[PDB]
């Protein structure tokens, strides 16, 4: 796509916040419903403007006012935050002590940076095809977990416009837990002990939980595509020697012969595999998660009060817009190829209107969202209707 | 269940004497404790005696505990000391207990767990047995399984200690008390923390110095 120009920026967002934001879905989303007090009228809502001034207990009434303050505000950021005791913006308003966060989705954020010593192709704020995959394996192995094992059936995947993901859990039962359980939800998906620059990260023991078992099992499936051919982890003395750290070193000079007699990683990995089979008769697995395992920041998931990137808001570098994921087509998704608020803004320029997002780039990425919509119209349709009897 | 403070009244003498009565029980958990191990009968029936022997009876111990907050809500190393034996005891109460009056406690608590059938036992029994600690051995045993909230597991599935399957925690009835005794520890904790909050409406107070020293 055409390398986006910053400077664009302001004019884009006033034609992006005026004709594009899926504003009446964003609307549905948040409202989840009418089915309580004022969720929506109790959320917060954060900021940051002009000269990057960072506005924060923000409010708002109805989709309306959301709509009109946007558009006069032209924010160059948006977070969403917790629902709280009061409406946020009447926070002067209220005691002290009496104002609190209350509700939220169980959110998660994954950062291409927190795997930069398990990457050789890009330099760290940077992605390419070749590390793409890390996001893929994260998304599935993360995904999983709180399907399968949390019981949680909405989670809204989204592309944080860069080089990451975030997912947004949204079960009903799920905004209200506790910071303990969050705190606890994501130790039990962390597996990563990245301490003070430990060279080994990663330590099973005999017996194997069957989260990470299911977990090594989907990482497998991409293996050797993305750290043998992509990555090529096993191509030098200098690559290789990183990850013989990660092996007992009565094995290092063996493979270090095989490594050198072999031609590509390919090879390499499977002596690799022969020879420590050998010795343990797990060092294998220990191995491609500690490569491809995702790594989450407890704090992003921890607080109930977290501010965190709104979906469809504007990337000021990338110009990247941060779109729903589909997880029926995940390996498929592209971050390259996700429109640029300035590649849609002129969609829109080469042709009320209520669909004009419908004729610009956004339109599939809308439509996922809409759909992630139609399940919680169902779940909530569900339970009440249904067991309110 | 060590809630709901007594209202009753007694002389400064059962008060006193009380005091003193636990301050030899929980004394004798430290006994008992660095002696013994949890070597049975031994360990068991010799704090069994101290029980009954040193009165504790019901709504003795209830007034004995009570009593006892007052005294060590002060100190951390009292409040760490005091919820440390005070657990200990709970356990033995609850080792003892018979499993047709156990099931009750458990029920009549608001914990809402499942028994599950040898049915969905041996399915995952695979599971289960994997999940668990370093548990040696293959066998999920004949000591039965409940179905029981995810979160009502926190303190095992963090670390993952259990196996987690629709939202839903898959524990041994070992574990489902062990759960019930953090929470104590916890509601205790919080208690100990309000006493003190105002014990100063009460320092003053001379009846009270033998105690508080
Ligand atoms: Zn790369």
């Amino acid at each position: 796509m055409e390398t986006f120009d910053p400077t664009e920026l302001p004019e884009l967002l006033k034609l992006y916040y005026r004709r594009l934001f899926p504003y009446s879905q964003y609307y549905r989303w948040l409202n989840y419903g009418g089915v309580i007090k004022n969720y929506f009228q109790h959320r917060e809502f954060s900021f940051t403007l002009k000269d990057d001034i960072y506005i924060r207990y923000q409010s708002f009434n109805n989709q309306s006012d959301l709509e009109k303050e946007m558009q006069k505000m032209n924010p160059y950021k948006i977070d969403i935050g917790a629902v709280y005791s009061h409406r946020p913006n009447q926070h002067n308003t209220v005691k002290l002590g009496a104002f609190q966060a209350q509700e939220k989705e169980l959110v998660f954020d994954i950062d291409m940076t927190d795997y930069d010593d398990v990457r050789r192709c890009c330099s760290s704020a940077d992605i390419c095809p070749k590390c793409w995959t890390l996001m893929t394996m994260a998304i599935r192995i993360i995904d999983r977990a709180l399907k399968e094992d949390f019981g949680f059936k909405h989670r809204l995947w989204v592309y944080s416009g860069r080089r990451g993901v975030h997912c947004w859990v949204c079960d009903e039962s799920v905004r209200k837990l506790s910071s303990a359980v969050r705190s606890g939800i994501v130790e039990y998906l962390s597996l990563v002990k990245g301490g003070q620059d430990v060279k080994k990260k990663v330590h099973l023991s005999e017996k194997i939980h069957p989260f990470i078992r299911k977990s090594i099992n989907i990482i497998k499936k991409y293996f050797e595509e993305y750290a043998l051919v992509n990555q090529d982890i096993l191509e030098n003395k200098e690559s290789w020697d990183k990850i013989l750290a990660l092996v007992p070193e009565t094995i290092h000079d063996e493979l270090q012969q095989s490594f050198q007699k072999s031609h590509n990683s390919l090879q390499r990995w499977e002596h690799l595999k022969k020879v420590a089979s050998r010795y343990q008769n797990w060092l294998e697995w220990e191995i491609m998660l500690q490569y491809c395992f995702p790594r989450l920041d407890i704090n992003v998931s921890k607080g109930i009060n977290h501010l965190l990137k709104s979906p469809f808001s504007v990337h000021p570098k990338t110009g990247r817009i941060s779109v729903p994921i589909d997880l029926q087509k995940v390996d498929q998704f592209d971050p390259f190829t996700v429109p640029t608020i300035s590649f849609i803004c002129r969609e829109l320029d080469a042709i009320h209107r209520t669909r004009d997002y419908k004729k610009t780039s956004l339109a599939p990425y809308v439509k996922v969202f809409e759909h992630f919509l139609e399940n919680l119209d169902k779940s909530r349709k569900g339970e009440l209707l249904k067991k309110s009897d | 269940f060590y809630l709901q403070p007594p209202s009753e009244n007694i002389s400064l003498i059962e008060f006193e004497n009380l005091a003193i009565d636990r301050v030899k029980l929980l004394k004798s958990v430290e006994n008992l404790g660095v002696s013994y191990v949890k070597g049975t009968e031994q360990y068991q029936s010799k704090l069994e005696s101290e029980l009954r022997k040193l009165k504790f009876p019901r709504r003795r111990d209830h007034i004995s505990h009570f009593i006892l907050r007052l005294a060590y809500c002060q100190s951390e190393e009292l409040r760490r000391w005091f919820i440390q034996q005070e657990m200990d005891l709970l356990r033995f109460r609850f080792s003892i207990l018979p499993k047709d009056k156990i099931q009750d406690f458990l029920k009549d608590s608001q914990l809402q767990f499942e028994a599950i059938s040898d049915e969905e036992k041996t399915l995952r029994e695979q599971e289960i047995v994997a999940s668990s600690p370093s548990l040696s051995g293959l066998k999920l045993g004949f000591e039965s399984i409940y179905k029981i909230p995810f979160a009502d597991a926190l303190d095992l599935f963090r670390g993952r200690k259990v196996y987690l399957e629709d939202g839903f925690a898959y524990v041994p009835l070992k574990d489902i008390v062990a759960i019930i005794l953090n929470e104590f520890r916890a509601k205790l904790s919080k208690a100990l923390a309000l006493t003190a909050r105002s014990l100063p409406a009460v320092q003053s107070d001379e009846r009270l110095q033998p105690l508080l020293n």
